[PDB]
């Protein structure tokens, strides 16, 4: 029988800042245990200062980055060139998710980028196109190993203050884009080490108001 | 998933978590299941998130389209058969949703109707919906009264959930509650279950078998 | 006379009446002038408004980061075959990775065009496009008729008084295919071609419209106190 | 859903539908009505998958009404009875089949008779003197072989059907939250608020 | 007979020209756009005194942020208006935001000249679009069944529109205020109108960034009427 | 294209009137006459034959009067073949409403399905007309004998004694002359053999130019019967009402 | 399938198909409808011309839609029961879906829509008929009285006729009906109807037909006598 | 949905300073049987491009069709076929991987594996992947089947990385193709000695060599071998 689905692995990470918003994932590309590519793009800009990244079945991916970038152009054609706003296209990728509600997009998707107001913005979507703005966010193969350091070094989670003993909590105090960078190096690293689909390279998109900046970065390639 | 709405005296209480699983992966412990159809009205979720948002968020599009047309809100009972006769046209092909419509008008008063991705459309004074509901049943059944204060019934909605919370391990993260009035409904913030469940312990005396 | 009740009637001396009277709403248009060098292609436009209190109509659109048109008649019919051209140049991107030919798009507006002059029950389109465009050979400027008849040119005119125009650029050829390299001069002449072509009124601030593609230069169109700088 | 019962006596037509609405291991409701009167004189209680059962009672409720207004005339029971059939019969061999059962009880103000009809979601229509859908006939067809006379008054109707249903309620698993009654006679339907 | 899609010999379509003649017949209907808001207001005109006035809809909610005032064959109206609320609509449910006043009317005038032998002729009603948003704030249209669309500063339409037109030419300036065109509309109806202009056969409406699109009750249409009176007679 | 070769068949004149239903009517009006006299205990119809031939073979010929159920019958007025269009959907409706309803069609619900059909060809589709106006004679359990008339422009209206066809204007004016409320069959039967033979233009109104029924309940209890008269039960019928 | 435009604009700016359908329905029989504090009555003619008609099955003027709204009509027979029969399918529909019963406005909104609807629309000539539609709305107490026309266009009437010689009724009308005080009882309103009809009729025998809508679905058509007594008392006080 | 039936094994490649270099051998498998010995998988498009294609020998035969079709389709009204605007290998593979994927997502793929090789006009080298599922991915290396288990890791030793590239001449490359092909013989059970080579350069262009042999074998040690543990004779 006929399988239309597969597994390319890798692994992906949103995280909003205060005016700043990172997107970044592993440049391997596999299928079971054989390596495809150390370098293939996974994190695209896709114009209106927003950054998207659809990770799993990368043929699904790539389609849907394909459509999604479609109806930007499109959207400045139906509206006089209106910028497209994050809020607004995590709607607008619903909608394209949900529209194979019966034969899904096998992906992970993550949107980041700027809102209305300038602050940082990561919108994250299930296959079928349920979503939410968070603050924090990874995804694909290797998302259990990141997540909970991410809660942990993110969100100040089960930390206190000490002398208090469990009655103060920790300051949710800002992070800085040198102080994201470093815990998006780090997590990226630590998932290397103990997920096989991980691996190679990390890229990482930057999102600020003077626009999209990237950075590369050296993973182990065994 | 715990979800419960109950009709009483000074309107409505509807009270949910906001936990998502994916096996026993935890994915989300901030999920909105609440959804502001329109000032008046409310809708939960349960089963499928993309399913019940995507249609709940739709299903407020056509109460627009109606008070546009008719000049008029739509009634509680018209906006949950213009859900229960979507998902009815799909009934087969794999929705998983589970919802109370909850509102209020003047010819109806506070309604709470219980839609589902079957077909099923059930009004009633009060329902529990999800994997969590059995546990938000026990507490709800033996402290509910018609005869019960904004805040009292607030709380009761409130503790209602903790109880599935702690017990449910598909249940969790915080309790969202609103309030449904002849004015329309009131938002009564988030509630961490990490604070809520020991604030709880020690000020009510219960889960005396838990250590704290 | 007895041979313009539709357009699948030949006259008896060969003509298709139809398409002539959808020819004849071109001429009402507003005048709109197009030309280019061998690096850059220039649309100018002259706006029309209803009256002083109505807006100016636009008549430039983008139909792709590289190719755009300027419109003369029916703007509704221009909006038809713009979104055509959209399509068709998405298609091309899409599919093969590929910018649509300038050369190509003419192709396909004009078999567009030819179904509804064939036809029962349909009409022609009643409008004038003139296409500018970058693609691999270089820079491109189209006319097209809604007979279906699509001509490459170095400069043109259409609509109103579009006869004046045209004379300046068959005087100026030799001049303006040479700036090569600069925008502003290639513009300066194509809004001195468009002035030849005035009457009554002049250029102002709300009355042109200027748009420009070229080598490291994307499809762009420039309204308002951006044309200030060439009245 | 589950218990739906009928029975015809001398002089009108007794319905008795539970109560209970259940969805897996919760009885969400304790109080639905499982029942639609299609016009003056006829009611249809009905039962099967859910969704589908009021989704088909509310469908055929329309187009009984719909011909009551065309024709400013109300259709016999077992013209009624029949259209219903047709309709499940029709639907059986549909993409998706209807999974409903429903007994049919009028009153033909024409011959001044009670009618009750019996239809599940084949489309297999019979008339009957007492009827049910269900695991319910297993209980009840004994006693009303044994105890039913055709020139039962109304109340003694009432009597044999509670006889049913305190069987229903000792031998059956399940707990259908009692059952609403209505009676179908010369003068229309109305419901027995105290059972 | 001849083809519903005919160009005549001047260049223009037989249909769309006629229809015009009939948007000439209708009632009158004004626009005025502030930088405080747009006002919309239209002639009512019973054809008896029997015909209860206040049931008489010209002026139309279309969203929250754009109203509609219509002039000429008014049953035509309808099918745009659906279409109107529902573009609308489906704009905000697909990207969670407001629609552009300028992309509604556009998505209205792509219906226009979808006629031939689809629908069998054009519409016979002119529509003003007024309405607010972020990015081009108060703004107000003149949507044609030729499939065109102008934006206006003001712009009357119906039976006395080059009448009112030419008064509004010289009444209009960037600097009026909301209650200056509330007036202004009231004026120029009661100039154009054959009987006299009062709260019972002249509807006024508004659109603010505030408010939203509100229709003017009677009661306070009428004292904006007795306020335009005794300015009038003050001079 | 095509649009020069079209008549338009369902368009308004400036008056208000369809010009082709108008234009049927003036054809059914050149058309055999035909008559429906309801009685208390039945109904008759009678039609008379357009200029017959004595070879054409009578007994096995139908052109005015036509069965469609047991309980309903029809007398045709206009082009033969335009009503047996119609006679077989009338038959295959009253079939629809009794497997539906498993009870025979009321005669009203048969009557405006018809009249509906021609209706549709007046306003839609760009055909022409039917050229035909019936007399439906029938019977039902609510209203009992009833007798209706339509015409091509799809209305269709109740009546106790009622012509179509040619000299509709003589016959109805006396039919209205001699028809009472409390009239019998064999008392209709009469009427009706009067008024054609005075409004035919036929020179002497005989047997062979005639089509004949009844819709008794006379018939063995309650029940009801259709009657189509044979050539020899016309000729004496002729002869007892003293007409030949 | 025919597509052919029939219904298309003149050079004058009119649809020539939509006005001749006004002529068919100024042929069409005489109806008049008043609305009272608390009810509204559909007053309409029966030509005399017909004799030997069967009553009883004849297709009556006044139609319900629903049990709490009526609709009478002016021009072709036929036509009418096609706008009928679409009205009473949208009326059970509304039920089915919005739980609820159509408000009057909203079945005559419907039913417009429908006419508009075949006034551009390939293949179709518009319907020769103007209605008037009467009732109640769900639990409401308030007359509700609203016409519609070929065009399309509706609206609410205090009191309004259709038909031949409606010049003439709507003339008596505007002059009798009074909107700060309207008919308070059922017979004021009944008598001023019939009274209408009087002016236009010729006899008051079996031509007029009177239909009262009163509020809760309570809906009733009076007989000839009932109404021959309306006719006696009106011509009584005339005398004089 | 179906199955393969005639199905072609590995294709190889890999890019070098001046261009890329592909690989195929001639074999059509009948499961098993190794049927058809003259089967050419590797199909040019222009004088820049080489298509090399794996699995089902029908659905590649419709491939080929459909690549002749678009040459002939490009030439129409286009006075700059042969030059500017020639087909790009870009544009071919874009064209391959739309239709891979509309395939799959009708439930009804062309099974095949596609390496598309070619040199662009200004001069890049082009090497993409496409698959029966419409899955795409670039690499210094590429190769299907079995060689993407056996080929991969010879000839990433030669270019590991994007910078190894200008350094590795079409000499080593080749040396190192033609090695990956001797090791795919010695241990896929499908593959056959005869294969075809295609280089792509951006100076000397396409040079097609056909019949090319697997040689210089180690099988000598082969007679040392005996039994399967305990044997001595
Ligand atoms: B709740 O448990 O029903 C919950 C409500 C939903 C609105 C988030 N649903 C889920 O958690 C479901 C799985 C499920 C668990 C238990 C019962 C029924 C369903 N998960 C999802 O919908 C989901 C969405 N995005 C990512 C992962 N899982
Ligand atoms: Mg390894
Ligand atoms: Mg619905
Ligand atoms: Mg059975």
């Amino acid at each position: 029988q006929f399988n239309p689905y597969g597994d390319n692995g890798g692994t992906i990470l949103g995280i909003a800042g205060e005016d700043f918003a990172v997107l970044a994932g592993d440049t391997r590309n596999i299928t079971d245990y054989s390596i495809n590519s150390r370098y293939e793009p996974k994190v695209f800009d896709c114009g209106d200062n927003i950054v998207m990244s659809a990770n799993g079945f990368a043929a699904d991916g790539d389609a849907l980055v394909k459509r999604f970038k479609n109806s930007v152009k499109w959207y400045h054609f139906d509206h006089n060139d209106k910028k497209l706003s994050i809020n607004s296209a995590a709607r607008n990728i619903q909608h394209l998710l949900y529209g194979k509600r019966f034969f899904p997009y096998y992906v992970h998707t993550i949107i980041a980028g700027l809102d209305e107001d300038g602050k940082g913005a990561v919108y994250s979507f299930d296959p079928v196109g349920s979503y939410e703005r968070e603050q924090c966010r990874a995804g694909g193969a290797a998302a259990s190993l990141i997540m909970p350091f991410l809660d942990n070094q993110v969100n100040f989670k089960n930390q206190y203050e000490p002398g208090t003993n469990g009655k103060v909590k920790k300051p949710l105090k800002y992070l800085s884009v040198e102080e994201v960078i470093k815990l998006v190096r780090d997590s990226f690293t630590s998932a290397t080490e103990r997920h096989i689909q991980v691996g190679d390279g990390l890229e990482i998109l930057i999102v600020t108001k003077d626009g999209v900046r990237k950075e590369f970065y050296e993973l182990k390639r065994d | 998933t715990t979800t419960l709405a109950f009709r009483f005296q000074g309107g409505i209480i509807v009270a949910v978590d906001s936990r998502a699983t994916a096996g026993n992966w935890v994915a989300s412990q901030t999920v909105k299941k609440v959804i502001e159809i329109n000032p008046f009205l409310l809708g939960t979720t349960a089963g499928g998130a993309a399913d019940c948002q995507f249609w709940e968020t739709w299903l407020g599009s056509q109460c627009r389209l109606h008070e546009l047309r008719e000049k008029e809100r739509i009634s509680v009972a018209a906006a949950s058969k213009i859900l229960s006769n979507l998902v009815y046209q799909y009934k087969g092909a794999g929705l998983s949703m589970g919802t109370m419509i909850c509102g209020y008008t003047r010819k109806e008063g506070p309604t709470i109707y219980y839609v589902d991705s079957d077909g099923t459309r059930l009004k009633g004074d009060i329902f529990c919906v999800g994997s969590g509901q059995t546990f938000a049943y026990g507490v709800l059944d033996s402290n509910y009264k018609w005869d019960l204060s904004v805040e009292d019934a607030l709380y009761l909605g409130k503790r209602s959930i903790l109880a599935a919370a702690h017990r449910d391990a598909y249940s969790g993260g915080s309790v969202n509650l609103y309030h449904v009035t002849e004015d329309g409904w009131i938002y009564h913030g988030n509630h961490d279950v990490g604070e809520l469940f020991w604030k709880v312990k020690e000020e009510e005396g219960s889960f005396n078998n838990v250590i704290g | 006379n007895n041979y313009d009740g539709d357009t699948v009637t030949f006259s008896p001396t060969g003509r298709l009446f139809q398409v002539e009277y959808a020819l004849e709403a071109i001429k009402q248009g507003s005048v709109t002038v197009g030309l280019r060098s061998n690096t850059h292609a220039v649309l100018v436009a002259l706006k029309r408004n209803a009256d002083e209190l109505s807006s100016y109509q636009k008549k430039i659109i983008k139909c792709d980061e590289h190719m755009g048109l300027s419109l003369a008649g029916l703007a509704p019919d221009a909006r038809v075959l713009s979104n055509y051209l959209r399509q068709q140049c998405n298609y091309s991107s899409l599919v093969f990775n590929r910018k649509l030919a300038v050369e190509r798009a003419g192709h396909l507006l004009c078999d567009k065009a030819q179904k509804n002059t064939q036809s029962y029950g349909g009409r022609p389109y009643g409008v004038g496009l003139l296409i500018i465009g970058y693609d691999k050979s270089g820079a491109h400027l189209l006319e097209f008729q809604p007979s279906g008849n699509v001509t490459e040119l170095y400069g043109t005119a259409i609509g109103a008084r579009s006869q004046g125009a045209k004379t300046y650029l068959e005087r100026t050829l030799d001049t303006f295919i040479k700036i090569d390299g600069n925008p502003d001069e290639l513009i300066k002449a194509g809004v001195e071609a468009i002035s030849q072509s005035l009457r009554d009124e002049s250029l102002t601030v709300d009355n042109l419209s200027i748009a420009i593609v070229g080598k490291d230069t994307p499809f762009t169109i420039y309204d308002g106190e951006a044309v200030a700088k060439y009245i | 859903m589950d218990i739906i019962l009928g029975i015809r006596v001398q002089d009108s037509v007794i319905l008795a539908s539970s109560k209970a609405v259940t969805r897996g291991i919760s009885v969400l409701k304790d109080s639905d009505d499982k029942t639609r009167q299609l016009s003056p004189h006829t009611l249809m209680s009905f039962a099967g998958e859910a969704g589908d059962t009021v989704q088909f009672a509310e469908y055929i409720q329309a187009n009984i009404q719909l011909y009551s207004i065309r024709e400013d005339y109300e259709l016999s029971p077992q013209a009624v009875s029949s259209f219903v059939r047709q309709e499940l019969a029709k639907s059986i061999r549909s993409r998706r089949p209807y999974q409903v059962n429903v007994l049919i009880g009028g009153y033909d103000k024409k011959k001044n008779k009670p009618e009750l009809y019996q239809i599940d979601y084949l489309g297999t229509k019979v008339e009957l003197p007492y009827g049910a859908h269900g695991y319910s006939g297993f209980y009840t067809f004994s006693l009303l072989d044994h105890h039913y006379r055709p020139d039962m008054t109304t109340e003694e109707g009432l009597d044999l059907l509670k006889l049913c249903v305190q069987e229903l309620e000792k031998r059956m698993p399940m707990d259908f939250k009692g059952v609403i009654v209505k009676i179908v006679d010369k003068d229309g339907i109305r419901q027995v608020d105290d059972f | 007979d001849r083809g519903v899609s005919t160009f005549s010999p001047e260049g223009r379509l037989f249909q769309v020209e006629y229809s015009l003649e009939a948007i000439k017949l209708g009632s009158t209907a004004i626009g005025i756009a502030t930088k405080e808001g747009v006002v919309l207001g239209v002639e009512k005109r019973a054809t008896s005194p029997l015909l209860e006035s206040d049931s008489i809809e010209k002026i139309v909610e279309i969203d929250r942020h754009i109203g509609c005032a219509m002039s000429g064959l008014t049953a035509d109206a309808r099918s745009m208006i659906e279409h109107a609320r529902t573009a609308a609509v489906t704009h905000n449910l697909y990207y969670d935001e407001d629609i552009n006043v300028e992309s509604l009317t556009q998505s209205v005038c792509d219906l226009a000249l979808r006629f031939g032998e689809l629908m069998s002729r054009p519409f016979g009603v002119a529509l003003l679009i007024a309405g607010h948003d972020a990015d081009d704030g108060y703004q107000l249209f003149h949507a044609e069944p030729s499939g065109t669309f102008y934006r206006y500063n003001a712009k009357a339409i119906g039976s006395g529109s080059e009448g009112a037109q030419a008064e509004l030419l010289n009444e209009w300036h960037s600097s009026l205020t909301l209650k200056e065109a509330e007036l202004l509309v009231l004026k120029i109806l009661k100039q154009v109108m054959e009987e006299k202009l009062d709260e019972n056969n002249a509807q006024l409406s508004c659109i603010t960034k505030q408010d939203g699109f509100k229709i003017y009750d009677n009661e306070k249409t009428a004292e904006l009427i007795k306020e335009l009176k005794e300015k009038e007679a003050a001079e | 294209g095509s649009r020069r070769y079209d008549s338009r068949t369902t368009i308004f004149s400036p008056e208000g009137r369809l010009y082709q239903v108008e234009y049927a009517l003036e054809s059914i009006s050149h058309a055999g006459t035909a008559i429906g006299i309801m009685a208390s205990d039945g109904i008759v119809l009678a039609a008379e034959r357009k200029v017959t031939s004595t070879l054409l073979e009578q007994d096995t010929s139908t052109e005015k009067l036509y069965k469609l159920n047991d309980k309903i019958a029809v007398a045709v007025a206009g082009l033969t073949a335009d009503a047996e269009i119609l006679i077989n959907t009338a038959r295959i409706h009253a079939q629809n409403y009794l497997k539906t309803y498993n009870e025979d069609i009321p005669v009203e619900i048969l009557v405006r399905r018809l009249s509906d059909i021609k209706q549709g060809y007046t306003q839609h589709g760009g055909l022409r007309p039917f050229g035909v106006s019936f007399i439906y004679a029938g019977y039902d359990d609510r209203y009992g004998y009833q007798l209706y008339t339509s015409n091509p422009s799809g209305n269709y209206t109740g009546w106790k004694a009622i012509s179509v066809g040619a000299n509709t204007s003589a016959a109805q004016t006396l039919l209205q002359m001699d028809y009472k409320d409390d009239m019998k069959v064999d008392d209709a039967i009469e009427l009706a053999l009067k008024t054609l033979s005075k409004t035919t233009d036929s020179s002497a109104l005989t047997y062979d130019r005639l089509e004949f029924a009844t819709i008794r309940k006379g018939a063995n209890d309650g029940e009801v019967y259709q009657k189509i008269f044979k050539p020899q039960e016309i000729k004496d019928i002729l002869v007892k009402t003293g007409i030949t | 399938g025919y597509d052919r435009a029939l219904s298309i604009f003149s050079p004058d700016g009119h649809i020539f198909q939509v006005e001749y359908a006004l002529e068919a329905v100024k042929r069409g029989t005489c109806a008049v409808g008043v609305k009272g504090k608390n009810c509204v009555v559909l007053g309409c003619e029966r030509r005399s011309t017909l004799k030997l008609q069967d009553t009883r099955i004849t297709p009556s003027k006044v139609s319900k839609i629903d049990s709490h709204v009526v609709l009478s009509f002016s021009g072709l027979n036929a036509d009418s029961r096609i706008l009928i029969e679409k009205a009473r399918v949208e009326a059970q529909s509304h039920r089915l879906t919005l739980e609820d019963p159509v408000t009057v406005e909203y079945l005559t909104r419907y039913v417009a829509g429908v006419q508009q609807r075949y006034t551009q629309s390939g293949g179709v000539r518009p319907f020769g008929v103007s209605t008037l539609i009467a009732g109640f709305d769900p639990r409401d107490d308030e007359p509700k009285l609203y016409q519609t026309e070929p065009s399309g266009i509706y609206s609410s009437w205090s009191a309004q006729t259709i038909g031949r010689n409606s010049k003439t009724v709507r003339e008596f009308l505007e002059k009798n009906y009074d909107r700060k005080e309207p008919p308070a009882t059922v017979e004021e309103c009944v008598k001023l109807t019939v009274r209408s009809l009087l002016e236009v009729v010729q006899t008051g025998a079996k031509n007029i037909e009177i239909t009262v809508v009163k509020p809760d679905s309570d809906i009733v058509a009076l007989s000839s006598e009932e109404i021959n007594q309306y006719v006696t008392q009106i011509e009584q006080e005339k005398q004089e | 949905t179906q199955q393969p039936i005639v199905t072609g094994t590995s294709v190889i490649s890999m890019k070098y300073d001046n261009g890329v270099i592909i690989a195929a051998d001639n074999l059509g498998s009948y499961g098993s049987l190794l049927r058809f010995n003259g089967v050419e998988r590797l199909i040019p498009v222009g004088d820049n491009t080489v298509v090399g294609i794996s699995g089902d020998i029908s659905d590649m035969q419709h491939i080929e069709r459909l690549l002749k079709d678009l040459v002939t389709e490009n030439a129409y009204d286009n006075p700059l076929a042969d030059a500017e605007e020639a087909l790009e290998p870009s544009y071919i593979f874009e064209y391959l991987a739309t239709v891979m994927y509309q395939r799959r997502s009708k439930m009804n793929p062309l099974w095949n594996a596609i390496i598309v090789a070619g040199v662009q006009s200004n001069g890049d080298q082009f090497l993409r992947y496409v698959n029966l599922l419409g899955v795409t991915y670039s690499s210094p290396t590429l190769a299907t089947g079995f060689g993407a288990h056996m080929a991969n890791p010879l000839l990433r030793k030669v270019v590991d990385r994007e910078s190894d590239i200008p350094k590795t001449t079409v000499q080593v490359a080749e040396e190192a193709i033609v090695n990956a092909m001797r090791v795919l013989y010695y241990r896929d059970a499908r593959s056959s000695r005869n294969f075809s080579l295609a280089i792509i350069d951006k100076n000397t262009g396409l040079t097609f060599k056909k019949n090319l042999q697997v040689e210089n074998m180690k099988w000598d040690f082969a007679k040392d071998i005996k039994g399967y543990g305990t044997q001595k004779i």
